[PDB]
């Protein structure tokens, strides 16, 4: 469907979120308890309404995002926390991760929509990827377009999904833009705009080879062997021998089990099951090899002709150099470790789920370091996070020698070491 | 997801061979012939896709029968 | 008797192609026919949610009876 | 040692019903074959902690009695 | 961590009471309704059945279901 | 978190015992049969199969009657 | 959120084995509802495996007789 | 009882005379020709070694 | 709150059991009540894939024989 004119989509994306439109206080929250809509919410992570969404709101305040346009949004899908993603204590926990997401894309580039997942690519009527491009810095089009490919589908390429529709491999979704508009108006979103912004970055990393995927099930059964075997202490108990001892009759036979799904869960086991001499002898040998090309020109490479060269072993297929075992993803830079197994040779740990923190301590050169999925703050990554190696650091920055930044080569890097840090996800050291 | 809950037992066979008979599937001891692709992508969140050559469908037959 | 807690076993169907039936349920057995959206968005929440094209419809009927 | 339960041991079969259109019935449930009437909100969030809370809409109601028993 | 062992307690019910006219802490065991007189026992019931809230008014109809 | 198992001793029921004044000892409900427990020994040996659950002398009587 | 393992059981075994460590009827166990007396420590250890080994004092040996019959 | 609706195990032999993979489907023993339907169940039911010599002795246990 | 269930597709409920001893009856299996004589080294590999290996002694194996019956 399309509702509106396309210079009133313009606009409605083109609004900056910063804009509340007026409606800050009591009058969101109680239109928020009505328009449920927001009951998985309201429920699951119980909130004691319009008192603790005024407990609530200042957070989205803090972290700079609309308060009118971050309920609109819970309320236009729920759930699985608040918006999208899979899991994560608590609600305003859960509340402050979402955030954290929103400033990791509004100001990170992504290639617009336009459909992927399951054929036809839309006939444009070359104007989004301008429109796009057109809008500044935190605006709520920055947020909304790389997201919403559905809403694109319709506003931008309109004659096409008219004339189609359409089961599995044509068109057979509706638009999400015009359900945001009527549930908004239900403020104005257009009116606001033409009477924000006129303010000021590109997205990083790619994916490995990877042979996969024949079995995801192999990789989830490894890791929750390895989960007992490692939490052996509890059990050493008949009952929880036989926990342990659970995995010898099959299968986990699970049919909705996903690339995206198995990553979810193997990340999960992981972060219950986590809470020098080697590499100076190649260091010498690896900061000669900075201003050149490894790979491959990936990040990947310049980590796994690293590991090669200290334990043996190697990540990207373009070294080459013996594989590590891919027990899990695998596809992105979050994480390797998490995945590769590093019991063959020698290990960190230091896996950091959703929100932190950072651990300076955690440091020792020359360890791998993973970035989130999108950082944003010093990498601005994209769906596959970042990947190098630590070089030196100091109690204010830290040196890094990583590969593909913006199109490679193998470059010497100073970031903030408090903003650095924010970005990682885990680390590896020999 | 929870596919205990679908009240559905059984699986979606096809042939990657020469000779294919296309998509079918056994739902609760019953034999059915898929014809459109959307209802082979809607079964496949609920019970498994696996491959059966031509030749050995006839004895699949007598097993789930 | 004996599994679960909605004690409800079945799925929801839909077409999504040119010519529709609207959404269709099997409960315990028993075929529905739901007329709300909000009977729809109720019940996805404990039973899934699958495509079925409106030809095969009548090859599922014979498997769920 | 303890030997933990998992609970999951309710005993209950089930789902809360109501509508959040124009007629409303208000809060109804089907607990163990057997249709409800509830009256209290009390037994409403003290039933959603062990059987499910549905909406099914008013015109649908009929159909999913025929179902259930 | 947390083993959990199925269908050992031997026990299918749950704990019911009202925090409005108050009648106690009542339980339905194996299908059975029982009165429960102290704390101990509610606190003992509670690591292997839930206990969940029920007002007085609504207490008549559960007894039906139950049945 | 939480990994779920089967019931592989063929026993179903608790074990109870009173912390008050007045004690009944330690009794048991093995497969909807009430027994008495004289030594400690056999309530150590029946924890690690059965759970071992508090329940007052004055509702022991309203038990009897469920699980029977 | 909290991910749940659901763990089958593939023995076919439903019972225990029991012993006193005072002063004794050596090692016994109950196999599928039938009392059995075991003569050899491997039989003990092998099955130790399969189902759990408990302590049953002399005294109260008559009192599990009839409940597990 | 259980999902995807079959309940048994795919069997062969590596040693000198070899009947080839056969299979066992809800308590019918059934032969299989090609190996794409070995390779296909295996993703739902077990794949085990049986020696030639055994194979009498589950059919009467799996009868 | 997604649930990972790991449940027996083999249809095969039992155990292989043997003994370490000096007179030795080399490796059965007790496969859904029936007992069963193992040949090869192959079949007894294969099945400890599906089923578990336990430590029986020929003394004990009759009084076994009359609990999985």
């Amino acid at each position: 469907s399309k509702k509106y004119t396309q210079q009133q989509y313009e606009k409605y994306l083109a609004q900056p979120a910063n804009n509340t439109f007026g409606l800050s206080p009591q009058q969101v929250a109680d239109w928020f308890m009505g328009q449920a809509g927001a009951r998985p919410v309201i429920n699951s992570y119980g909130v004691n309404a319009s008192n603790l969404v005024s407990t609530y709101i200042p957070k989205m305040q803090e972290y700079g995002v609309s308060y009118t346009l971050f309920l609109m949004y819970t309320v236009f899908e729920g759930g699985g926390n608040w918006i999208n993603h899979y899991m994560y204590s608590n609600g305003l926990e859960c509340l402050e991760h979402d955030l954290q997401y929103i400033h990791g894309v509004w100001e990170t580039y992504f290639p617009p929509a336009l459909s992927a997942p399951e054929c036809y690519p839309a006939t444009e009527d070359g104007a989004l990827d301008r429109f796009y491009q057109s809008l500044p810095g935190r605006t709520w089009g920055d947020v909304m377009i790389p997201s919403t490919m559905a809403g694109n589908a319709w506003v931008w390429a309109y004659n096409y999904c008219v004339n189609n529709q359409g089961a599995a491999p044509l068109v057979y979704f509706g638009n999400p833009y015009d359900s945001q508009i009527d549930s908004l108006l239900a403020a104005d979103p257009f009116t606001g705009g033409s009477i924000g912004d006129g303010k000021n970055s590109v997205g990083t990393g790619n994916a490995t080879v990877s042979a996969s995927s024949e079995a995801n099930r192999e990789k989830l059964k490894k890791a929750l062997t390895d989960l007992f075997n490692n939490n052996l202490e509890h059990l050493s108990e008949f009952y929880g021998n036989q926990v342990l001892n659970a995995m010898k009759y099959g299968t986990i036979l699970k049919c909705d089990l996903t690339d995206d799904g198995l990553n979810a869960i193997l990340q999960l086991i992981a972060d219950v099951n986590l809470q020098s001499d080697r590499v100076a002898a190649n260091l010498a040998n690896a900061q000669a090899q900075v201003g050149k090309y490894i790979g491959d020109g990936q990040c990947y490479a310049w980590v796994g002709w690293w590991s090669a060269r200290v334990c043996g072993y190697s990540i990207s297929y373009s070294t080459g150099d013996p594989m590590l075992p891919l027990i899990g993803d695998g596809m992105n830079a979050h994480s390797i470790h998490l995945g590769w197994d590093w019991s063959i040779a020698n290990t960190g740990i230091v896996n950091y789920p959703v929100g932190t923190v950072g651990r300076k301590e955690d440091l020792r050169v020359g360890a791998i370091w993973c970035a989130t999925a999108f950082s944003g703050a010093p990498f601005y990554t994209g769906q596959y996070g970042h990947t190098g190696i630590i070089e030196s650091w100091s109690d204010t920055t830290v040196t890094v020698l990583e590969q593909n930044i913006l199109g490679s080569p193998v470059i010497r890097s100073t970031y903030d070491l408090n903003t650095f840090l924010s970005t990682l996800t885990g680390l590896i050291t020999f | 997801n929870v596919e205990n809950v679908s009240g559905v037992q059984g699986f979606l066979f096809h042939t990657d061979g020469k000779e294919s008979y296309g998509y079918r599937a056994f739902i609760n001891g019953v034999e059915i012939g898929i014809k459109d692709i959307e209802t082979v992508q809607g079964f496949q969140q609920i019970i498994p896709s696996i491959n059966i050559s031509k030749s050995d469908v006839e004895a699949i037959r007598k097993a789930m029968k």
